[PDB]
């Protein structure tokens, strides 16, 4: 069974914005077959109906889901759910070229960080205790705007 | 054979740092125009501050700010007076739309009988593109006729309107009436609600005081009203704008009402009308002071 | 041979504060005795003009691309008056709210500053990035006069913003007498250091006229309430004596060619206000 890669990682997009699945190959849109055998695919200018169910299979290989919003923050995040000691990427993610101010990180409700500009979490060693409900608050000319909710859960296991 | 005035604004300079003074004088000049009668009405983000009259000339007119007050990035006009006018801010960024939704005048609700919400946009971007604006009934039902009204303003920004019109009954039997504002620039709509407002009723109590260099000055505390929408007016019915008001303030809710009538008023006779939701009789409170 | 007072007025902004093409600095050099003045015109310590002229004034104005001017070089207008030199100088003014931190500097109370007569001005800067001994502040008079004694509270705020105070204590007359009061703002992330002043508001003044009005209510206590108006100074003060909650003010607003309303549940309404004569009150009663 194959699994299903995401470039850039974030399964939660803006519309326009592109994103390729890398996996003679077939691939299942929602539970269609897509038109495309290459092992990646491409997905140019995101409409809404790119949302939904991707998986693909030479063995068929499990799924991976892919939000799209329009918006002005989008809170990124490399995976949802996550197994301690990998890596987690967070992002608070702006409309386009548009600049986020002022950013601050809100893990279940207290100030995880402030800065001037936008920043963005990397943790290498994702520690079990970091699950949480994420999001973020931003500046986008010159206005305030709280970025979606965002679930995340780290597993240890023995 | 004349020749119009060359209005242009010098400001105060900055530290040799790019500091900012503690008062940031503005001078105005009106130049070269042909000896006549001049007024430079001075306007601070669209509203008058001062103003001043004189009589191949040329004239000054000063205005001086708080550091603070020029650091609020608000906008100040020289107007000389057919009108001609330069306008100057602090030195700046882009600023989104914000859109604004009113209720409707307890005065506008009851006495004239013809209430309207209106639904504001501004900071809009004269360039962005054109924006829609669209109202609905939270029920369902066809909302009426909205006048869309627009206004470029002084500082560069578009400022849009959309006065609707509704129903009384309708109103007061608790509907929802919704504004929404679409734009290329914005990457989704905006979106404004307004109802009857929730919570208990308390009608108003009313009173109407006298003072006391030959002009008049009257008063009126209309006080412990319990939704802070309220109207107040002073009949003779005089202008809504020969009068001041203070915004509510928990106390109930108060206000104050400020009436200068010249002392020739005084030589006809006045009447303070709170207009509020919960007021007994015609959905009105009323007193007078001699 | 009394000395010229030196100003540079510039090119204000568009309507949406937007930069000239071109900006003019003006050099006003006012009020000396007639004699040979001459303004020498100074980029960022090197000659660019020089215009000479013999209780008068004069004027000498210098042009600037937009881009130089932008360029952040500082101009100095330098005048040589019966054998001494007088300045000025300007650049363009440095962004006032770097990396989006805000600074804000009060005025003192009217209250503060006649009745208690112990006043005090406030340094406020906000949204700080959290750090520790980074931050300094600093007061200064513009005179020159001496500084000492001043708070400083570095505390943390629930958005994950730092929120630094430092509340200066301020002479009475020096602050009457049209002293200006710099608050200085230096930090490791500032690529500069913030600065406010405040001084005595400008203008012509206006004592205040009082009113202490009433309408008995319905366990039914009476209200109270009084009319200051007419005064020059935003700057006001009132109170009943009676705690300063215990009562309710509006903001002021201007009448005809400012007043405050205020509203007493429960004698004496006092205004303390700068123009005010004889001991900068006025004040009313009512029964
Ligand atoms: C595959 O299945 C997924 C679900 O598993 C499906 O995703 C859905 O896409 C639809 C759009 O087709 C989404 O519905 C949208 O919701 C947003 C919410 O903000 C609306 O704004 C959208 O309306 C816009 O688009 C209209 C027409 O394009 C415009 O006229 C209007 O102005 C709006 O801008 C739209 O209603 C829905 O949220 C998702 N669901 C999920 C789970 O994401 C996808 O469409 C399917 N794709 C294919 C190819 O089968
Ligand atoms: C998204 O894809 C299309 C086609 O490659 C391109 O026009 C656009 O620039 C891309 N956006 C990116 C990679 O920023
Ligand atoms: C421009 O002016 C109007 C009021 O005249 C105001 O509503 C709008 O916000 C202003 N834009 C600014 C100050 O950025
Ligand atoms: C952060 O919170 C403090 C305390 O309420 C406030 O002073 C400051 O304005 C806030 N900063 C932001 C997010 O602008």
């Amino acid at each position: 069974k194959p699994k299903v890669s995401l470039n850039p990682p974030w399964n939660r997009i803006f519309k326009g914005e592109n994103v390729t699945l890398t996996c003679s190959t077939k691939w299942f849109h929602n539970g269609s077959l897509s038109e495309e055998t290459n092992s990646s695919l491409n997905i140019v200018n995101a409409k809404f109906e790119d949302s939904g169910e991707y998986k693909c299979q030479h063995a068929e290989s499990e799924p991976v889901y892919l939000e799209v919003f329009s918006d002005w923050l989008l809170l990124q995040a490399s995976a949802e759910v996550v197994m301690e000691g990998q890596p987690l990427f967070l992002r608070c993610h702006g409309w386009r070229n548009w600049d986020v101010y002022k950013v601050i990180y809100y893990k279940d409700g207290e100030a995880l960080k402030y800065w001037y500009e936008n920043h963005a979490i990397s943790i290498t060693n994702a520690a079990a205790e970091d699950s949480g409900t994420y999001y973020c608050t931003g500046k986008v000319w010159q206005l305030d705007y709280e970025s979606e909710p965002l679930n995340i859960t780290v597993i240890k296991a023995p | 054979d004349f020749t119009p005035p060359t209005v242009k604004i010098l400001q105060s300079s900055c530290d040799g740092g790019g500091h900012f003074p503690p008062t940031i004088q503005l001078l105005c000049l009106v130049s070269g125009y042909t000896p006549g009668t001049i007024q430079i009405t001075w306007l601070e983000d669209g509203q008058v501050m001062d103003v001043d009259l004189s009589t191949l000339a040329s004239t000054q007119s000063e205005l001086t700010l708080s550091q603070k007050h020029w650091l609020s990035d608000r906008t100040y006009t020289c107007q000389v007076t057919h009108t001609f006018e330069d306008s100057t801010k602090k030195c700046a960024n882009p600023r989104g739309v914000s859109a604004y939704l009113s209720r409707p005048s307890p005065f506008d609700l009851f006495i004239r009988k013809s209430p309207t919400i209106t639904c504001l946009v501004v900071d809009l971007a004269p360039s962005k593109g054109t924006v829609q604006l669209t109202w609905s009934r939270a029920s369902g039902k066809p909302v009426n006729h909205s006048t869309r009204k627009e206004e470029k303003q002084r500082n560069g920004t578009l400022t849009v309107t959309s006065t609707l019109p509704v129903g009384t009954r309708d109103w007061i039997e608790g509907e929802t009436y919704q504004c929404r504002v679409t734009h290329p620039h914005l990457p989704r709509a905006l979106m404004r609600s307004t109802t009857k407002t929730s919570g208990p009723r308390a009608a108003p109590e009313v009173y109407a005081f006298a003072t006391p260099r030959d002009k008049r000055t009257l008063a009126c505390l209309i006080q412990n009203f319990m939704p802070e929408d309220i109207s107040v007016q002073w009949l003779h019915q005089l202008p809504d704008a020969r009068h001041s008001t203070t915004q509510p303030r928990k106390t109930g809710f108060f206000v104050f009402s400020r009436l200068e009538v010249t002392r020739a008023e005084w030589e006809q006779k006045f009447i303070c009308r709170a207009v509020h939701e919960a007021a007994s009789p015609s959905q009105t409170v009323q007193r007078a002071v001699s």
